[PDB]
């Protein structure tokens, strides 16, 4: 969807011209970056529901009042959707980390949050909280290289600043 | 014309070698899947009608350019010769189908049909789309399990489908 | 539209997988061709106007009943539609063979092609000729086998993409056959 | 009556308090366009006299409304302002849309969707896609009709195409962005007699817009071509797929059976033993209705067809995927013990105690045994 | 569109009859019974977002497979179009409740409602399980014998009205079928 | 002349009678999947949309059944020749008796208010004439695919 | 000849089929927890579920057995040839003896009307000819897995 690939042909074909020369010089970018990426990628899937483990239940260590009863989280079931919740977003920005851009972010998860999460009383300073910590807990040294870190990050503080 | 034990005969003919164990393997498998190959066939020739006529009836609801004045299937003539074309091309796959290899379909149907389509000024892409239609008609005809034991025919129906693409790409 | 990186990611998420180091040497190879991608799609654009003009004239010089009155390309206007009626496709299988799959041809240049050229009238096996000789032209180009005009290249094989442009160009054969 | 001459309005982008009105209408697309050589020319501001630029208002942007001398006195009320050259024309059809004979028979008249329809069809000359309509019934509902018509002369589409001094018009530009966007356009603008009042519904774009997929008919996007871009194809062969065409264009026949959500029944034959092909699939719909009261609760039975939801059959193949690559079970020579599909068979047992004496029933039924995941 | 009191004006316009005393105590009893109506659309408004959040999740916790991937409510775009798809159907249902007739609905809601659920994919009879559970919050708020909230009223009958919202849940069921 | 309780019986199938079709089908696989199969008789949206279509017919029939409180429309327009067009069409007659007995075990728990996922709210009583009824209804229509 | 006495007692089985299957293999791992070990028979939910399968099965053969009043179709597609298959498969021969006994236990207080969770509702008298008659079919399947 939103990729660097698709704004470069999408902008040819509303001028309605051929890729020119400026069109084929922004896909070499993809090739000193991609290297970068795509390791962030599968660091991110080989160890990703230790991620979910070690990082969904810091909203409730913050948010510990919505297990109250008449709350968001009242039974187990509810938790288990609240981790799977997180495990979509946690998929996604893997996917957002091997297409390049920040397409599969947005019309699958952000785009049309803002209605469900207000009319079904979620609220979104748990899910930042979950995805904040996640975040500030990244050391190029270890978990990842030193510019796996970067954009693995770019992309999780782009979904904290649409989610807020 | 051959069928596939008269043709790595004359293989091994044309060398002077008697066949080896390994090719008499070979045949004995062939004759292992006899009531497979035969119950194929069968089901085709039962459907043959309607594999014909809903092929075509497909091809001019996609292609109506060929059934409108000026079109080389608009007259009741050009019409009926597009559905006996049709038929011919159905017929010969079903003789090499089991037969074992392409040789009658190579030989009394394909040779020369090209040429004779650009003689006519018939449009070959479009009998390329016709066998297709036709082709996936019979592939999912011949796997269907009524009347039939239960059990696995897939080689064989990949080989019937090899027929119909060797036609397919022989006219355009 | 769709990209080739864009293609595993919605193939994955139809079984909710993460795309892990078992599919990625296959994008990883594309990425390592990707110079040949590239320096393929710009010996495909140099030589566009002689790639449609040729084409255009050779589908006439084999097939003239188009020049003849009644015909479809017979007065100025309707020549001068079809001049540029064939270069939008080479514009969309320019696209095409860029982002590595054909999504963005699909919706936007063939969704509706064929109820067009049905009812205005366009003979379609005609455009068939016309689009096989620019993909033979393609070929002819993208392998740096041109008799009538050769351009420098490092040395190497070119076919799995040559092999590319030749699908993309039947896809534009099948939706207005 | 805001300003003498006056450029925009409600200032949406901060740029257009600068920015002055346009002192000469714009030119033509620099694409070439084929057709438009055939179609007539364009009416600016300048060049009509005030009976035609009021015409061809009307034409365009009111479809024909029909309009009386006694009906609409807020049309001219915003027409005595265009006279005086108070407002652009592009104000004045945003002033005609926020007015309510526009409202009584476009908005009120018809649906929640094909209202979206008519005003790409009335403003911008063309059909919308469906993302486009996606966006834009988040404005219509949720914000109203007002952000909604403001939306389309606030657009670049708008000012780029007909500027400030020409009237909406349907605009040929030879290269489109899609392909299936052109023909849509010639299906959505038909030429004499559009007559928008007729039909409450349409019924046939409402389902073709309504996904990406599933392109409309041949013959209705070939119909209101110009004459010599598609005559000598109209005396006999086409014409009798235009007539029973448009036989069901009355009416509004609905599509449903036909372009989407075709299905290929079996034959006739192969039930003749069960039913009449007119009765087959019919089923008696029961609604039950409980209220508190005894003389206002109600119970309806209606025999209904229903037809086969491909949309619910996919999700069910995607979701019973998990058994197909579980195993079934193990065999060994044992297996001559349960000869048929008898492994794991056991008759099932009902037994019918009611208060009657002949309704009673006893059951037995051989059948498989299998242990839900609940338990 | 059409309210009840213009609903018997263009029954007597068929016959170019003049509304007289022999019909008009059928509409002296509809405006007799005004602030029952009236008070019945406010407490239907009144509680509308939980009305809207509970019938949506409980015709998800009955069938799970929309929240499986390929589901149609699936994704969260697609959730937070379904948690407006039905609410505009309560909002025109009270539209319906209000005017006295089912003709506010019909040709702005329902009206080209079936083949937009069929083009996009949206199964039928989960929409029919989704609008069947609006219908039983209907009747439990306007008799006052919803067990999760209760609202002061003046004592009387009730039932005429909640017969009559009844009556307009199952068009947008039959629309929809 | 059951007023009451048969209104309520049949109102505890046709409200939940979306869950049933679709519960028996996926029973229906979980017992055999070799039905989703590439030869079975369960492959693509043609056929699995008909299943669907054909287990919804088979269960409202039995509504009306009840309503009427009588098994005559299970037989008029219902069910004089099933089984032979069932066999004409080749559809397998061992796993259609199970997801017959499915809808026999949930409408029997759906009357009765025995359901671990939702507890109706009845009145006060026992519907034991009606829970068997229905049990006999199935029977009937489990009988004639045999 | 006894009618309506056999008919209430498979009645008083059949509709209670459900807790007895689920409370005697609750009862085979309740003096045997080396059975849900690992390593052990009743480990994860490819056994546990055939375990609940095939203790059902022998259940219902009883009472199809005791409608009939005979052991015929206990030992014709039932049980020649049971016990190897057993062996075949490496269940443990000890406990499916207990599980068999708890089936039993419960069967022979359900036809007395001397269960102390369920008061059930007969008509006066003593079916004291069949409470034995199912001790003497389970002990029918109980000599078979010896
Ligand atoms: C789907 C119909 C397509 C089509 C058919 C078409 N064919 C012809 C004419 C001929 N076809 C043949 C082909 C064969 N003849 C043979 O004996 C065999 C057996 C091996 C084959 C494959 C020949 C020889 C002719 C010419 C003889 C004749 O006139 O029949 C025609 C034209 C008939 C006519 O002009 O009178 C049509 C229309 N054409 C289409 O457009 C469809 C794609
Ligand atoms: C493709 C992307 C994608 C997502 C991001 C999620 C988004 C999402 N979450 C929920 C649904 C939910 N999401 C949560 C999650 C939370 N509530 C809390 O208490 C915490 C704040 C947070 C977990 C940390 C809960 C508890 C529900 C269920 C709410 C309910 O059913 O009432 C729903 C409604 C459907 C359902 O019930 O599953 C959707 C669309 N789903 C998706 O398909
Ligand atoms: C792909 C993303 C990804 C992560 C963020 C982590 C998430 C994570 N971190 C830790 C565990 C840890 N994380 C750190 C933090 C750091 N360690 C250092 O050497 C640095 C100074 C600093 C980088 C931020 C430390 C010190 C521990 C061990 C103590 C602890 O559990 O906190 C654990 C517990 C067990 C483990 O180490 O795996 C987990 C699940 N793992 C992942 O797979
Ligand atoms: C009168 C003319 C005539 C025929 C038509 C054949 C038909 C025929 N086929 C089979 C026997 C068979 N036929 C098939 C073929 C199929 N089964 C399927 O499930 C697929 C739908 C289809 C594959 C194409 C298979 C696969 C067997 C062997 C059963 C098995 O092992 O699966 C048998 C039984 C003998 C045997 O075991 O081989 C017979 C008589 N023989 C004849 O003499
Ligand atoms: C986005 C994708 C896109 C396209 C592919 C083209 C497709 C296209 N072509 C034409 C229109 C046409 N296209 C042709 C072309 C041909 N006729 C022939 O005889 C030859 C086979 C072929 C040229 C090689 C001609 C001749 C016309 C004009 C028809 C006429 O008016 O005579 C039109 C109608 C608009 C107009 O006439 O101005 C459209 C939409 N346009 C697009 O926007
Ligand atoms: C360019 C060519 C052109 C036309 C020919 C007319 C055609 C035409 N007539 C009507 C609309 C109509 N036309 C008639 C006419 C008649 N009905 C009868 O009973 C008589 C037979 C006949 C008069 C002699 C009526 C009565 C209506 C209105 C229908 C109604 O709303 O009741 C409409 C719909 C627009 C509207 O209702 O305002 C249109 C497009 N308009 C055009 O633009
Ligand atoms: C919303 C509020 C509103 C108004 C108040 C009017 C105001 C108004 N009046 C006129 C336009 C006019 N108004 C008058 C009126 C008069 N001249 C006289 O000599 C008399 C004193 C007086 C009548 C009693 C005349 C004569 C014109 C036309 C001027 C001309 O063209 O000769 C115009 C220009 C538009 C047009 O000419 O069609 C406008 C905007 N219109 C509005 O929309
Ligand atoms: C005036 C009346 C009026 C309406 C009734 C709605 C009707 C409506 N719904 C949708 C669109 C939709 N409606 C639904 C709703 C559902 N799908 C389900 O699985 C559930 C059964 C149900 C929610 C309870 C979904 C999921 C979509 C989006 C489909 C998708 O893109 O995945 C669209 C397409 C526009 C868009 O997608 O933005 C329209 C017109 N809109 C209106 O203007
Ligand atoms: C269409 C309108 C309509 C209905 C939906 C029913 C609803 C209904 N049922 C009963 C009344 C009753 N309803 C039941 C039924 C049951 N009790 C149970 O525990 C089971 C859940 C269920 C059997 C399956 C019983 C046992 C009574 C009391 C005896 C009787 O009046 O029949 C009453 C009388 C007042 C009351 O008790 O509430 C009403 C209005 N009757 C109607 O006229
Ligand atoms: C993988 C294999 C697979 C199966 C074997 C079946 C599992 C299954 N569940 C039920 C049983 C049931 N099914 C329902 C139906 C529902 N419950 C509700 O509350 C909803 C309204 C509705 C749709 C979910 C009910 C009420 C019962 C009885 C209670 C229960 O056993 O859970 C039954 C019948 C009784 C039984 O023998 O257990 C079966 C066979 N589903 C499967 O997927
Ligand atoms: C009045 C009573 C009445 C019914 C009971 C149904 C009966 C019925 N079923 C089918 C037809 C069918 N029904 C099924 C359904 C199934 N096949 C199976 O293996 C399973 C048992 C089940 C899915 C779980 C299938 C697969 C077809 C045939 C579709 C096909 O392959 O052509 C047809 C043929 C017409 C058609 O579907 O187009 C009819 C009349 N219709 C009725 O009018
Ligand atoms: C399928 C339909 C069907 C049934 C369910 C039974 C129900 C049943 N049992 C008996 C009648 C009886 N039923 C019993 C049985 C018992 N008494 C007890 O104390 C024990 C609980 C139980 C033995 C296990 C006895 C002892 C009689 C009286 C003697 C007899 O008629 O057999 C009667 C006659 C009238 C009556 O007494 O109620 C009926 C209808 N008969 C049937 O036709
Ligand atoms: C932890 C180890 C463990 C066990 C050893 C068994 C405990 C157990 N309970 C019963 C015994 C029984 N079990 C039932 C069965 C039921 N009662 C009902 O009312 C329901 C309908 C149905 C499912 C609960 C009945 C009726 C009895 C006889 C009465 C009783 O002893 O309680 C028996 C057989 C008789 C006996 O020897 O006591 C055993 C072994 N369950 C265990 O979990
Ligand atoms: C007609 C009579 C008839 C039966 C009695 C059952 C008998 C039976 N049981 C099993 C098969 C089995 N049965 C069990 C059940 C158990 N193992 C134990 O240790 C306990 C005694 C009990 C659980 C409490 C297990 C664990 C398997 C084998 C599952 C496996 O590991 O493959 C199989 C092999 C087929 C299969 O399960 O796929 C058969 C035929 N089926 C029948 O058709």
């Amino acid at each position: 969807m939103k990729s660097v690939i698709t704004t470069v042909v999408s902008a040819a074909d509303a001028a309605g011209r051929f890729p020119s020369n400026s069109d084929l010089e922004s896909i070499q970018g993809n090739i000193q970056r991609s290297a970068a990426r795509l390791e962030a990628a599968e660091k991110l899937a080989g160890n990703h529901e230790a991620v979910v483990k070690e990082a969904g239940d810091a909203c409730f260590a913050k948010y510990a009042y919505l297990k109250n009863p008449g709350e968001a989280g009242e039974n187990q079931e509810k938790i288990n959707k609240c981790y799977r919740d997180v495990d979509h977003y946690m998929r996604l920005v893997n996917y957002c980390l091997v297409v390049g851009g920040t397409g599969p972010l947005d019309e699958w998860g952000i785009a049309g949050a803002r209605e469900v999460y207000r009319t079904l009383n979620l609220p979104t300073s748990a899910y930042v909280a979950s995805i904040a910590y996640t975040r500030d807990r990244l050391c190029v040294p270890r978990d990842m290289s030193a510019q796996a870190g970067v954009e693995f990050s770019a992309y999780l503080d782009y979904l904290i600043n649409a989610l807020s | 014309m051959l069928d596939a034990f008269a043709k790595v005969v004359a293989q091994a003919d044309a060398r002077g070698e008697f066949l080896s164990n390994t090719q008499i393997d070979a045949l004995s498998k062939m004759v292992k899947e006899g009531n497979q190959r035969l119950d194929i066939v069968n089901k085709v020739t039962s459907n043959a009608s309607a594999i014909v006529t809903n092929s075509a009836r497909a091809l001019f609801a996609e292609q109506p350019q060929l059934i409108q004045p000026g079109g080389n299937a608009y007259t009741s003539r050009r019409m009926a010769a597009c559905l006996r074309d049709m038929e011919i091309v159905l017929r010969y796959v079903s003789y090499a189908m089991i037969a074992g290899d392409s040789s009658v379909l190579d030989d009394r149907c394909l040779n020369g049909l090209r040429e004779t389509y650009q003689a006519l000024g018939t449009p070959g892409s479009s009998v390329a789309v016709a066998i297709q239609k036709m082709k996936d008609a019979s592939v999912a005809l011949a796997n269907d399990t009524t009347g039939t034991p239960i059990g696995d025919c897939s080689s064989l129906v990949a080989e019937l489908a090899g027929y119909f693409d060797r036609a397919a790409v022989s006219v355009v | 539209m769709l990209d080739a990186f864009s293609r595993v990611v919605v193939n994955s998420d139809a079984k909710a997988a993460y795309v892990g180091g078992s599919d990625l040497q296959a994008l990883k190879s594309f990425i390592a061709d990707g110079n040949k991608r590239l320096d393929a799609v710009n010996s495909i654009v140099s030589n566009a106007s002689c790639m449609v003009s040729d084409a255009v004239s050779g589908m006439i010089c084999e097939n003239p009943g188009l020049i003849s009155p009644g015909g479809n390309c017979y007065t100025n206007r309707r020549m001068a539609a079809c001049l540029r009626d064939g270069e939008i496709i080479l514009r969309y299988v320019s696209y095409a063979l860029l982002a590595g799959d054909a999504s963005v041809l699909e919706d936007r240049c063939l969704n509706g092609l064929k109820e067009t050229y049905i009812a205005l009238g366009v003979p379609t096996n005609s455009s068939i000729r016309a689009v096989s000789i620019m993909k033979a032209q393609a070929v002819a180009f993208i392998t740096n086998t041109a008799t009538e005009r050769k351009m420098s290249f490092a040395a190497g094989d070119c076919t799995s993409l040559a092999s590319e442009v030749a699908s993309y160009f039947d896809r534009v054969g099948a939706a207005i056959s | 009556l805001t300003l003498p001459g006056t450029a925009e309005t409600n200032l949406a982008v901060p740029s257009n308090a600068v920015r002055k009105v346009q002192p000469y209408p714009i030119a033509k697309p620099p694409s070439y366009s084929s057709v438009d050589s055939l179609r007539p020319a364009r009416v600016s501001r300048m060049d009509a006299d005030w009976a035609t630029i009021y015409e061809q208002v009307r034409r365009q942007v009111m479809g024909n409304a029909y309009v009386m001398e006694g009906e609409a006195p807020d049309i001219d009320v915003a027409f005595s302002q265009l006279k005086g050259g108070n407002l652009t024309v592009r104000e004045f059809v945003r002033a005609v849309g926020k007015s309510a004979s526009y409202r009584t028979r476009f908005m009120e008249a018809k649906s929640s969707y094909n209202f979206v329809l008519l005003n790409f069809k009335h403003f911008l000359g063309r059909a919308p896609t469906q993302e486009e309509v996606s966006t834009h019934i988040q404005i219509l509902a949720t914000s109203g009709l007002e952000a909604e018509i403001d939306s389309y002369i606030d657009s670049d589409e708008y000012k780029a195409l007909f500027g400030d001094h020409v009237v909406p018009y349907v605009v040929y530009r030879g290269t489109y962005l899609s392909s299936e966007r052109f023909n849509r356009m010639v299906k959505a603008n038909p030429g004499g007699a559009t007559s928008d009042k007729a039909k409450s519904n349409l019924n046939m774009i409402a389902t073709v817009a309504a996904d990406l997929p599933t392109d409309a008919i041949d013959v209705m996007r070939g119909l209101p071509s110009p004459i010599t871009s598609e005559t000598l194809a109209f005396g006999t062969a086409y014409y009798w797929a235009k007539v029973e065409k448009e036989a069901s264009e009355g009416r509004s026949a609905s599509p449903i059976g036909e372009k989407i959500g075709k299905f290929d029944h079996a034959p006739i034959s192969t039930y003749t033993s069960l039913c009449s092909y007119d009765k087959v699939n019919k089923a008696p719909q029961i609604s039950v209705t409980n209220v508190g009261s005894d003389e206002h609760s109600y119970v309806s039975v209606t025999s209904k067809y229903i037809a086969p939801d491909m949309a619910a059959a996919a999700q069910m193949l995607a979701d019973c995927q998990k058994y197909k690559a579980g195993g079934n079970a193990p065999t060994g020579k044992w297996m001559k013990y349960y000869p048929g599909t008898t492994v794991n068979m056991a008759p099932y047992i009902s037994l019918n105690d009611t208060g009657s004496d002949s309704s009673r029933t006893v059951s037995v039924t051989l059948d498989k045994v299998k242990i839900s995941p609940n338990k």
